[PDB]
DNA sequence: GCGGGGGACAGCGCGTACGTGCGTTTAAGCGGTGCTAGAGCTGTCTACGACCAATTGAGCGGCCTCGGCACCGGGATTCTCCAGGG
DNA sequence: CCCTGGAGAATCCCGGTGCCGAGGCCGCTCAATTGGTCGTAGACAGCTCTAGCACCGCTTAAACGCACGTACGCGCTGTCCCCCG
């Protein structure tokens, strides 16, 4: 294979992640494993998220992942939710949670 | 006739607005507001319609986050009704000014 | 044409709707003005910054991106509009 | 003009993971944001590590430890393994 | 004689806000630090400045925290801080969940 | 060890904190709190040391950690 | 030098080095090490100002960390700037909540 | 015995410029040096993104300037831009 | 650890503000048309920055003496809590 | 027993003193400055083509304003024990 992506057996474009790291003034020089590693970690996470979004889409009987589905995904996962603990998703909405003391007895 | 008891429609409305994602502030008022404030910083500014929409997305998120924490403060005080002083405690603690 | 008092566009039923998605059931009457107060300090912050980007980009039009960069700056990162 | 995007790679991975499932324009956009955010966050913190250690170059050792600061546990651990795997895979091939 | 309950409290507040000296004695703290780090890596050494740095950062943080805790106590028409305050403080800070 | 963080020490911090009256359960709560704090800071710190290939955690690792965590500290080589 | 040529006390050279080496951009203008060294100089003055004041107020010829803290937390604009900074040996401002005071 | 740099001496000179008959402790000197480096990063950093954001390769006094306007509170910014624009023009005088 | 004081907390009751509903009123949202400002893309010339080398003192560590101030044992001032009176 | 005015603690204020880190100078060196070449990032003038603003009216969903009473904010009390001295 020609694509460095394939050499790494990755979906993400390792050539892109390589250009970016240079046109980005993070350091003089960039290693060759760093793009690879990063391009992969990017993939793990988009996968990790898309997984939970799809499930969210499924319960809501839907073919197509819309941001509510990403939002539900993110704030239901303790850990993803913390990675994006200071982030807003356009059209997210919030998690259904109503405080106890506001419920009738 | 018929009359839902106090607090009954509140609970309903909460559930309504917690299922959806559509913006709660009306679109036009919102824009007029943003154009004002921005004018008073620099005159003769235009906006990408998506740039307003960004600021609103960002605005509502904040306020809903805010009410969330306000609400906690009401409840902290063995109360169920939110009050300016509640908001005020949330912002002091958030470390806003 | 001149623009005046627009914060009162932020009607009471809306400042209500937000509070509901916020999990609030009972709203004190002195809340609606404090919220407008807050929303203003909020918009004045994002737009002071949005604008500073717009001025630096030497532009007369404020872009979705200037907004998004501002939010990121103020630690209120936003997905959905570029960036 | 050319507006680059991770729209294809995100599709690819979605198809790998939920093959009867499509993404909306907005959703894509969001996804597309998330990749960029985590890119900078990682890349930046790696850059600090080079600097802190009087070092002129960001190697995957950096990108790794960057990851160990940025991500929460289970996420971090998996991501690390996932990452150092494709490097190993990459060297050999 | 006897000073009325709470009056040395006020006097002590005055004394500590006037001073900048550290309030946890170094060695227990130091031993706490080494313990916690051992759980992350074995056979480790600390620079004495590295321990001070931690100490300053931690105390300063806790004081700040009591400040905000204390406001919650007060928000609840109380005068005694209680764990339920800290939890609210931190919650709103977004430290705890 | 943790209980080495004495009641009186915790009392002083709350005094400098502006606090007049302290419940009994606070003291222990404070401890979990302080623990969580150091952990996170020392986890990040050590990670810097592990990456610097050193058996000696420096002040700068600490300082870098506090920055990471948005609790910047001055006076140890900013 | 250039500190001279710009009336600055702050090392205009040092600064130009640091910008180039600290990986902020490919190239680095001539004005910027000067503009910045100045802003750095400006702000260190405002602090040294109000701290010194504070050391006078607290009756000492030498500035200790506290005097910095007092200068900083009492200044509304500086305090914001250093909103997320703990200053070693700063202590706190004296502030006791009303309802805590005796009747 | 390694030659570690700082801003110490310049902090002092400026101290004299404002409070001629006043001195400083080492402990506070560190704080002044920390303060300087922190502020230097924050401004430099902002400037850096500014360039990127605008698809441009150079950090000029202008970039620094607007960086300052994002980083600083209304009044402190105001003076800063002064001293900034001043020392620059005064610099471009001499050669 | 001891001893007792006042603060937490629970119960109750009053007073009223805020939720609800309806009729009235206002302006948001829609899509449809028209106008040009300004962004974004383009194309040439050159100024300003990086980069290399060679010379020069600004800045650092190492040095000692000296005084601002941290220490102490004596006296000066402002709070508070006990006891006396009704 | 409650309320008033009194009493004595606790901490500023001082004068002697005393010691160690400030702040200063000694001299070396390495980072800065100088003089200089080369090319390219970006300034700037030209040009087109998007989308931002403006303006209107048919439609109506939302907002406003008022009426009513219910159930919650809070003020009071009263007890028991958990903190302060
Ligand atoms: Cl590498
Ligand atoms: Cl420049």
């Amino acid at each position: 294979a020609k694509t460095r992506s394939s050499r790494a057996g990755l979906q993400f474009p390792v050539g892109r992640v390589h250009r970016l790291l240079r046109k980005g003034n993070y350091a003089e020089r960039v290693g060759a494993g760093a793009p690879v590693y990063l391009a992969a970690v990017l993939e793990y996470l988009t996968a990790e998220i898309l997984e939970l979004a799809g499930n969210a889409a499924r319960d809501n009987k839907k073919t197509r992942i819309i941001p509510r589905h990403l939002q539900l995904a993110v704030r239901n996962d303790e850990e993803l939710n913390k990675l994006l603990g200071r982030v807003t998703i356009a059209q997210g909405g919030v998690l259904p949670n109503i405080q106890s003391v506001l419920l009738p007895k | 006739p018929h009359r839902y008891r106090p607090g009954t429609v509140a609970l309903r409305e909460i559930r309504r607005y917690q299922k959806s994602t559509e913006l709660l502030i009306r679109k036009l008022p919102f824009q007029r507001l943003v154009r004002e404030i921005a004018q008073d910083f620099k005159t003769d500014l235009r906006f990408q319609s998506s740039a307003v929409m960004a600021l609103q997305e960002a605005s509502e998120a904040y306020l809903v986050a805010l009410f969330e924490d306000t609400n906690l403060c009401a409840i902290h005080a063995k109360r169920v009704t939110i009050m300016p002083k509640d908001i005020q405690l949330a912002r002091r603690i958030r470390g806003e000014r | 044409k001149v623009l005046r008092d627009n914060i009162q566009g932020i009607t009471k039923p809306a400042i209500r709707r937000l509070a509901r998605r916020g999990g609030v059931k009972r709203i004190s009457g002195l809340i609606y003005e404090e919220t407008r107060g807050v929303l203003k300090v909020f918009l004045e912050n994002v737009i002071r910054d949005a604008v500073t980007y717009t001025e630096h980009a030497k532009r007369k039009t404020v872009t979705a991106m200037d907004v998004v960069y501002a939010l990121k700056r103020q630690g209120r990162t936003l997905y959905g509009f570029g960036g | 003009t050319r507006k680059e995007s991770y729209a294809i790679y995100v599709y690819k991975v979605l198809k790998q993971v939920h093959p009867d499932t499509g993404i909306s324009s907005k959703a894509m956009s969001i996804m597309n944001s998330f990749v960029n955010d985590v890119f900078e966050r990682i890349a930046g913190e790696a850059s600090r590590l080079a600097h802190y250690n009087k070092r002129s170059t960001i190697t995957s050792r950096e990108i790794q430890t960057a990851v160990r600061l940025l991500l929460p546990g289970e996420l971090a651990k998996h991501a690390v393994s996932e990452g150092t795997k494709a490097v190993t895979k990459y060297t050999s091939a």
